[PDB]
């Protein structure tokens, strides 16, 4: 199994899709069309601003 | 495919395929019918000749 974790801006959360385009899932970090696997997210608004 | 994107579009084109092949199916189906029903009036036509 492999992790990988990272911090974005809130609005592009629905972005980390396979098929997703735009700004950051075109140019920083892109998931295969037939990926497999799980997905966690959370705010961090108390330990990053 | 330039309204949708892959992820559903995928879903969406497949009762194309599903609905074609069905009719496609039904139009063979007829034709070894009717090539049997002609292969008797040759069998026919061959005897009394």
């Amino acid at each position: 199994v492999y992790a990988d974790s990272f911090v974005i801006r809130g609005n592009e959360v629905s972005q980390i899709a396979p098929g997703q385009t735009g700004n950051i899932a075109d140019y920083n970090y892109k998931l295969p069309d037939d990926f497999t696997g799980c997905v966690i997210a959370w705010n961090s608004n108390k330990l990053d601003s | 495919l330039s309204r949708l994107d892959p992820p559903e579009a995928e879903v969406q084109i497949d009762r194309l395929i599903t609905g074609r092949l069905q009719s496609l199916q039904t139009y063979v189906t007829q034709q070894l019918i009717r090539a049997a029903e002609i292969r008797a009036s040759a069998n026919l036509a061959a005897t009394k000749m």
